[PDB]
């Protein structure tokens, strides 16, 4: 009478390292607790007043940021329910590009209130159906909350105003400068065709001068140096080659068969003459700049220097393709001279030094082109990485605006209005699902509450004032972070707006993740293996 | 196989000569030895290099007449079949040269025969 | 907390959040600043750091000292990063950036401790930095006369000021004259690789020389080299990238013959190929032959027989400098050795410098390159002399780009502190305390100068504050006379961009450090 044996059946048949969790208390409450803890970890970075977090991964790599997706990526999350929440956040990042922290906060609030509802007596299925009904109602309501539209995208001022809010949550101190930069970069891209490519915006990070010195370049910047002697060209006629700048060789096997003295004495001279003829044939077309994707031979370099040809060697094939898009050239597979259609033209190619790094710049002059580059300055690599993340968020916001031009008020105005109308709808619905609908409505309060907490004011006062104002009939009133006391203001005049697609997708994904977590009833975890990562991840 | 096994001490390295007629061996006493595969006689034993040899390299362009040997004497010294003498030696190495690669030859320091 | 049978993050994850972690970050930044604190000023001292391998580095450079320090604190790495940034963009002031950032953080640590919102501090820093940069641009002294003599004097004074904190400060005028002369001969890009830095052991600092041309160490001469003449009075230099050796025609080449006549013909053909290359080089008219690829003993003897000079295996950068000095072109083929691609120098000579043989190419009238030959009693001595000369060269290049100067010795920062205090005394008041803290933190550099010099920092700071308040912009610390003086009249000049970049980087680092509220450290993977 001093030990409790394992129950016969599955308990004894379980493996030595496996774990089995079954039932409400063992599985659902634990999953809800883990998701709530993850949301608590990521909460403090929400909003413009969010605080940066230094996250160090297993490779001692710094990550100072307030981007929820990046923080979760660099965190070694182990709880599988938190893994679903992180996957939902990453899916939101992939689909839209912004709203990951919204996904975390909404999922955490939904799961907390689901735990409350399960405690008070509701079943899991009833909570799930109420959540789904409330999500459908919210998606029905959301189009009616659209305040304004982009109504143009080729402009600079209003595009910058639209993009300001997206990059105001991050880099809160100086967002107008970044908004202008990203607006210029995006307007250079996005031609008459409605298709907008995010990858056409390039970010170059050069250290030393502070982020206020960052600029936008209508071209491409490579951190390389010219192979030859020429370092500047004013009327570039770039010819791009995907082959090494050398005489091509047989693919099977090369063997110089010598049988007489004359052949031995003439072979090298003839090879050099052939190289010279090829280089001169390339130069005779007017191509004063040659870009190659492979190595550069010594004789080829010498004969290129003889004819005043600027050489740039690009190792990455992605860089070669991007340069071809920027200049308008075709990467020739052989070393033949390019025809007039295959020769790219750039208004200026030269070697320059920015700060310390030597760079090669393919610079246009027209306010157009296939690819635009943003050169980022700064005093720290981490700071430039954070600015790059902000630029990525702004570009994704511009792409979303190209997809859908509708906007909704930010700063919790949309969330508060949604909560009010969902509560009003649920007050009329009979049955047990009304509790779940009301809890889903209340879960929207976590956004303005988080904004107020990060801003440093009393959340309850802000929420009560927001309800009062929205009951008065003002649907565009949100938290005013430019105050030391709980205050609200109209966000349409302030220009604080969020994309309709972002809110729609974030709500949908958060609700889906919450109901998927709630659906789990039993957990069977294998013993954690010591294998060096799955073979799928290489 | 040759399997001669005429040796009082162990063999640090048994390098078959590029010419397909004879073998070159160095015992544990630091003396290299040349054996004829066909006849079996020891053509000549190379004196000097008191510490045990550790690597043997024949000439690469056939020329089965010169080779370089190095061991625990911190030495890189070159021989000659036609005279049985140390024609060239080196002093840069200072620690028990393990392996030698013939280019000049690189041992572990790239030596050049044309300039010592 | 609770065991939580299944946990959220991986075991061993260490997290720190709240005010205590920010205070710890500020303390770490203070610790980093302490390690370079005594290296600032003409009375600064060197630091010695030994790595695991046993090699010692002696340097007065803040960036070098910080890099040799292996900092692992996440917040402390920001100071090292901004020091590297200052070194890259400017090249001087790598101690001032760290001192200013740490002083900013130390000044705002008390306000952090009562729970002030970090965003307010960040905004105050941004506003103060913008105002300070604008003031620096406004009051910086510039001369719009384009006088060559005045420009040379300004460059020399800036180089002297940048050099009067190192071990070569005793010969600071002489080294500054070298640096200005070397920089003025670069053509348009002021590329650093076009200035050679050669360190030869032995000799005093006054034995160091600047070569109006190119010089490099003798490179593994072959047999018969000593028979070549070692002095020419109007040589023509052949810059080649060619292997003058008896070797296989190609790696994949293979010769098949079935007659002894063809065997002899092949041997004579190889010899004739080598001799044809050599004969072309000789008939080109050149007397000095330099190649990047090895030059064999046969070619060495061939050139010795013709009273010619040969030097193979020359480093690529040395060949480029020889190009920029003599004015030739590196040829991978000798089939067309015209007079256009042949270098020309007035005098070529091989001499002995401290037990080493060096080749000299002097007399170049249109040289676009230089070569510093540094003499010293130890390798670390020459290394630190090179670092100081690099600082001076970067300063002179920046001054060439824009000759906007401000007085040193902390005068500019005392003026900035007075201006910022005057501005802060006219604002609502929550930002006023933070801007006043910024202005007070701006006083660290003159105080550190006084502390390093053995002064009394409080009295000197009081006198400086009174002088700036009553009128006077360029009054700073006078190290020699234990007092203050008009540093502009004392020719203690710095480029304005040095202080601009220092303030910008320090403010950015302080804002980034303050903006962090939580630090998370994942457990180490593959500890091995
Ligand atoms: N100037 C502002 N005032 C008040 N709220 C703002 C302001 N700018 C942005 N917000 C709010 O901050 C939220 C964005 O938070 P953010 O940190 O971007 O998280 P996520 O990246 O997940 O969207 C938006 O919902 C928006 O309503
Ligand atoms: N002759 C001088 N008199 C007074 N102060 C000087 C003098 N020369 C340099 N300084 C001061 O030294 C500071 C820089 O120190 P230094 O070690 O030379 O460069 P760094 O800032 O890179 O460490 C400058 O702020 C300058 O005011
Ligand atoms: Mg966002
Ligand atoms: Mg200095």
């Amino acid at each position: 009478a001093l030990h409790v044996p394992k129950a016969p059946g599955f308990a004894q048949m379980l493996k030595e390292g496996a774990k089995h969790f079954s039932g409400l208390e063992e599985a659902v409450y634990r999953n809800i607790q883990a998701c709530k803890e993850l949301a608590q970890t990521t909460r403090t970075a929400y909003g413009p007043n969010g605080m940066n977090k230094m996250v160090i991964n297993h490779l001692e790599k710094l990550f100072v940021t307030n981007d929820a997706a990046t923080i979760l990526r660099e965190l070694e999350v182990q709880h599988p329910a938190a893994k679903m929440i992180v996957m939902a956040s990453h899916m939101q990042e992939q689909e839209v590009g912004d709203g990951t922290n919204f996904v975390l906060v909404f999922a955490g609030a939904l799961l907390e209130l689901a735990e409350e509802l399960l405690r008070i007596g509701l079943s899991v299925s009833e909570v799930i159906e109420g959540y789904e009904i409330a999500c459908r109602k919210a998606h029905e309501i959301l189009p009616n909350l659209v305040c304004c539209s982009a109504k143009n995208l080729r402009d600079i001022d209003e595009v910058s105003s639209l993009l300001r809010t997206s990059i105001m949550s991050k880099q809160y101190g100086n967002e107008v400068f970044l908004a202008k930069l990203i607006a210029q970069a995006c307007v250079s891209i996005f031609p008459d065709s409605g298709h907008f490519n995010v990858d056409n915006i390039r970010v170059c990070k050069i250290l030393g001068s502070g982020i206020s010195s960052s600029s936008v370049l209508h071209g491409m910047v490579f951190k390389k140096e010219t192979e030859g002697d020429v370092t500047s060209v004013k009327d570039a006629k770039i010819a791009v080659y995907s082959c090494p700048f050398d005489g091509m060789i047989t693919e099977t096997k090369g063997t110089v068969l010598i049988k007489t003295a004359e052949e031995l004495m003439n072979f090298s001279k003839g090879e050099e003459n052939l190289m010279d003829a090829q280089v001169k044939a390339i130069a005779d077309t007017g191509a004063n700049v040659v870009v190659t994707g492979g190595k550069v031979a010594d004789m080829a370099l010498h004969y290129a220097n003889k004819y005043n040809i600027m050489l740039v060697r690009l190792n990455s094939k992605w860089d070669l393709r991007r340069l071809c898009k920027t200049v308008g050239a075709t990467a020739l597979p052989r070393l033949t001279p390019p025809v007039l259609e295959e020769m790219g033209h750039c208004d200026s190619v030269y070697l320059s030094e920015v700060g310390d790094t030597q760079v090669v710049v393919f610079k246009h002059e027209k306010e157009d082109g296939a690819i635009s580059t943003i050169v980022l300055r700064g005093s720290t690599d981490n700071l430039m990485d954070d600015i790059e993340r902000a630029v990525d968020d702004g570009v994704n916001t511009f792409k979303v605006l190209t997809r859908d031009k509708r906007l909704v008020p930010g700063g919790g105005a949309t969330e508060i209005e949604l909560a009010k109308q969902i509560t009003s709808y649920g007050e009329t619905c009979p049955g047990l699902e009304q509790y779940a609908i009301k809890k889903f409505a209340e879960a929207f309060e976590a956004i303005p509450r988080a904004l107020a907490e990060n801003s440093g004011v009393k959340a309850n006062e802000v929420i009560s004032k927001l309800y009062a104002v929205h009951q008065e009939g003002n649907k565009n009133v949100g938290l005013d972070i430019e105050a030391e006391v709980p205050a609200v203001k109209d966000m349409l005049e302030a220009g604080i707006l969020d994309t309709y697609l972002g809110k729609y997708w974030a709500i949908k994904l958060a609700t889906n993740a919450a109901v998927t977590v709630l659906r789990v009833d039993q957990i069977i975890m294998a013993k954690p293996a010591g294998g060096p990562k799955p073979p799928s991840g290489k | 196989k040759k399997s001669v096994a005429m040796h009082t001490n162990y063999l640090s390295a048994c390098s078959f000569t590029n010419s397909d007629m004879q073998i070159l061996t160095a015992s544990g006493d630091g003396t290299c030895a040349l054996w004829d595969v066909e006849s079996g006689q020891l053509l000549q034993s190379f004196h000097g290099h008191g510490a045990d040899v550790l690597c043997l390299d024949l000439a690469p362009s056939e020329t089965g007449n010169t080779f370089v040997s190095g061991g625990c004497d911190k030495k890189a010294m070159v021989w000659d079949m036609r005279s049985g003498q140390c024609v060239q030696a080196f002093e840069t190495h200072e620690s028990d040269i393990n392996s030698v690669r013939y280019y000049a030859f690189a041992s572990g320091r790239l030596y050049d025969l044309r300039a010592d | 907390m609770m065991p939580t049978p299944v946990i959220l993050l991986k075991e061993g994850t260490d997290s720190s959040q709240g005010i205590p972690q920010l205070v710890s970050n500020i303390s770490a930044c203070q610790v980093i600043a302490e390690a370079v604190r005594t290296t600032l000023g003409p009375r600064g001292m060197d630091k010695l750091i030994v790595d695991g391998r046993g090699k010692a580095t002696i340097s007065n450079d803040g960036a070098t000292i910080l890099k040799l320090l292996d900092v692992v604190h996440p917040a402390a790495k920001t100071l090292v990063d901004i020091a590297k940034s200052q070194d890259a963009e400017v090249g001087d002031g790598t101690t001032s950036v760290t001192l200013l950032a740490a002083e900013f953080l130390k000044q705002v640590k008390p306000y952090v401790e009562e729970g002030l919102h970090p965003q307010i501090i960040i905004r105050a820093f941004r506003t103060a930095t913008q105002l300070a940069v604008n003031k620096i641009k406004e009051i910086a002294v510039t001369v719009k006369k384009a006088d060559k003599v005045e420009q040379r004097k300004l460059l020399e004074k800036c180089a002297m000021t940048a050099l009067s904190s190192k071990l070569i400060s005793q010969q600071k005028a002489f080294f500054a004259k070298m640096v200005v002369d070397a920089v003025m001969m670069l053509d348009d890009l002021l590329q650093l690789k076009m200035i050679g830095i050669k360190k030869v052991q032995g000799g005093a600092l006054e034995d160091s020389q600047l070569v109006a041309g190119v010089a490099f160490k003798k490179t593994f001469s072959y047999a018969g080299f000593e028979m070549q003449p070692k002095k020419y009075h109007n040589p023509k230099i052949a810059l080649l990238n060619v292997e003058l050796e008896l070797k296989a025609e190609k790696d994949n080449a293979e010769i098949r013959v079935h007659t002894v006549e063809d065997y002899q013909a092949i041997v004579d053909a190889e010899w004739n190929i080598l001799y044809d290359k050599l004969e072309k080089i000789h008939h080109s008219g050149a007397k000095v032959v330099l190649s990047k690829l090895p030059i064999g003993d046969v070619a060495t003897q061939y050139f010795a027989d013709r009273d010619m000079f040969c030097a193979g295996r020359v480093p690529e950068e040395d060949l480029k400098r020889t190009m920029m000095a003599c004015g030739g072109s590196i040829q991978t083929s000798v089939n067309a050795l015209s007079a256009d691609v042949l270098g020309r120098c007035q005098v070529f000579e091989e001499t002995q410098i401290g037990g080493e043989r060096y080749n000299f190419f002097t007399g170049c009238p249109k040289a676009k390159t230089c070569t510093f030959i540094l003499r010293g009693g130890a390798e670390q001595f020459m290394e630190e002399t090179e670092r100081s000369l690099h600082d001076a060269i970067m300063i002179v290049r920046r001054a060439i780009k824009n000759d906007s100067v401000v007085a040193g010795g902390g005068a500019i920062e005392m003026e900035l502190s007075k201006y910022l205090r005057d501005y802060s005394r006219t604002i609502p008041g929550k930002q006023q305390l933070l801007i006043g803290a910024y202005a007070k933190a701006l006083e660290i550099i003159p105080r550190q100068l006084c502390d390093n010099a053995g002064f009394d920092a409080t009295n000197i700071l009081n006198k400086l504050r009174a002088r700036h308040a009553q009128g006077g912009t360029w009054y700073g610390v006078d190290i020699n006379n234990e007092d203050i003086a008009d540093n502009f009249e004392a020719f203690v000049w710095e480029p304005a961009m040095v202080r601009i970049n220092a303030l910008t980087a320090a403010s950015e680092a302080a804002c980034l450090i303050v903006s962090v509220d939580e630090t998370i450290k994942n457990p180490r993977s593959t500890v091995d």
